[PDB]
């Protein structure tokens, strides 16, 4: 049986408003370790990883290993029933077709069940890797920016160098940079540069990823040449999300 | 040419039960 | 002659405000009493009954009875000229067409005249009763829990017990149960004579909501197989009230 | 079953003019 | 080549919401006086008359005059990109096909760079000589933002009666009529009405059009409206210390 | 009836190339 408890009911609330409008439909795998979650986007050109730590819940309990289908538009719905100051408790059985979410007011105590689902998932096996250039910023400049370019083009040519970082769009206007500069703890623009990156993204997923700066002060961008792009929130004590864009071209 | 996760990393498929 | 001056006239915004979206036309019965207005919508499923006694506005003079037929859409329209601080002053006359409405900012003198209509209204004969359940909560809770089980289904059940009260909803994607326990504007209270529990359509009760405003607590009498009444105290006036015919 | 209000209340019709 | 630097970017990105809407394409005249602005709206029953003073620039330089030909929707996605505390530079060449707008974010840390594309326009300017107008009313540009917004639900048109000690505003509609009564205030300064009356007046105008110039209300605490008898109203914003944008609202009949 | 502000002030036609 499963049955997690976490006092700060808006992360588990932010973690699904930053999912459910990019993903639907994904596989829940509940293990000792914690919660996690891969699952690529209807085009397969994104995908996301969730990691939530057992250590970051106030109370945590897995006996066997669940693999719940979940449809993030139900659960979203669900967790939009909760208040922020709610301490949110998720309980499983094993042979359930139904996940169990309960709600307890900070003498008002809801309780909820959650019909799951079958899933013909596809997970990848993604590798740890150390990227040529990995560029560390506050989540909401990174908002603001690829919501601005947005205005400009369809994809975002990011020029990672060791001085700085470059942001631009081209359209039917003209054309757009965003110059970015090394600063010298949540308001930093830090580059952890080995060789030069310059890759071509769709901002239609980008502006997707930032639905997830609720999450976190900071965003982390990892670019390889010729690999798709990495932009981790980190969920403070907990774990992270991170969001995969296949490049262009 | 916008490419696909799938073109970089090794999938494999899972049917959940559930 | 009717002329009713009221210095909050923030209430009769937030009254309309409560209404228009609910029953688009209705009559208002001015008496010495003060301003009754009670109406049907068109499924006939809900009736809204608000009462504003004389003495809650700052002047009030009504020589003669009126019955003004309202497009309350229009006359929503024009409140909407009014801002929160400014004083209103309703003025009729008894062989007239229009309702006279003046704001005055607290430089700024706002007259409007907005024309009134004939209704075919029909009226129902509601006796004081003594329901089996009345809990008092506050607005924004009952507000939210309204809201919230929408998303979950259509219809809410609403079982009142002395110890508290719960209200569950049910749909496609699970169900829902929220669970109130008996605990100033913050309590949660129940006078329970008999349990009860009823089945109400959410799309009315999220219509209800749009009181809020008016009261920092709204009261529910049930009474099995009679409509639910809602009730908005609006302070010092008199009330708001919101009847809601049962499933089944 | 949606019952309507008319079922529990005796109703009584108004002509208004004005 | 034309190159001004604006610290106060917030006021070039107020200027552009405030026009976009009513205007979509417009000729920029670039000059050692500053940046002008005269153009109709498509059906010609309204006009803009934009002028930003040289002396606002913390920067201005202008070699040889300009006439850009922009399209103020795309200008305005581009200055959307702009943060209210950013310092705004333009800079364009004589023989170029583009203009260049510089953002410089606060702290030095980020600085934008767009290039905006100009187009070819076949631009219709009026002669308004300076006149002396019957009525001028100086009053808050909240209140007449509030005013045109309510009457938009009453009625189309307004009349606006000016006399001596006060200005109304009138609507009809179906649902009935509104009449607003702005009294001229004593001893208050941004809370007054004040007039300068050289002979009552009475016009009425197209509320739709006026609900568009109250889109430069940010630009000033006050607004003042200047009018005469079968002539074009003057609704003018002063974008303090630049200069000023003026909307001209033919009258009906 | 809308009049333009056209028959209040005289016009001048300009084409400007950028």
């Amino acid at each position: 049986m499963f049955e997690a408890r976490l006092v700060q009911g808006s992360i588990l609330k932010k973690v699904l408003e930053a999912l459910k409008d990019l993903i639907n439909e994904a596989c829940w795998d509940i293990s000792s370790s914690g919660v996690n979650l891969q699952s690529m986007d209807s085009s397969h050109v994104s995908l996301v990883q969730l990691t939530l730590r057992s250590e970051g819940f106030d109370t945590y309990r897995c006996d066997r290993n669940l693999a719940m289908g979940v449809n993030l538009t139900s659960m979203s719905k669900i967790l939009k029933c909760a208040g922020n100051e709610d301490i949110i408790t998720l309980r499983a059985e094993d042979n359930a077709d139904t996940l169990a979410l309960v709600f307890e007011a900070p003498e008002k105590v809801s309780d909820y069940e959650m019909k799951l689902m079958d899933l013909d998932v596809e997970q990848l096996g993604i590798p740890e890797q150390e990227y040529s250039c990995v560029v560390k910023m506050p989540s909401g400049e990174f908002a603001r920016i690829c919501r601005d370019l947005s205005h400009i083009g369809d994809a975002v040519v990011i020029s990672c160098a060791k001085d700085g970082v470059k942001f631009s769009a081209s359209g039917e206007l003209g054309n757009g940079n965003i110059k970015l500069s090394q600063t010298s703890e949540e308001e930093a623009v830090t580059i952890e540069m080995n060789e030069p990156v310059q890759l071509t993204f769709a901002l239609r997923y980008l502006n997707f990823f930032t639905k997830a700066t609720p999450l976190s002060s900071t965003v982390t961008l990892s670019m390889s040449a010729d690999v798709p792009l990495v932009v981790e929130y980190k969920i403070a004590d907990m774990g992270h999300l991170k969001y995969y864009l296949a490049p262009k071209i | 040419r916008q490419t696909s996760m799938t073109d970089f990393y090794h999938s494999k498929r899972r049917l959940i039960f559930s």
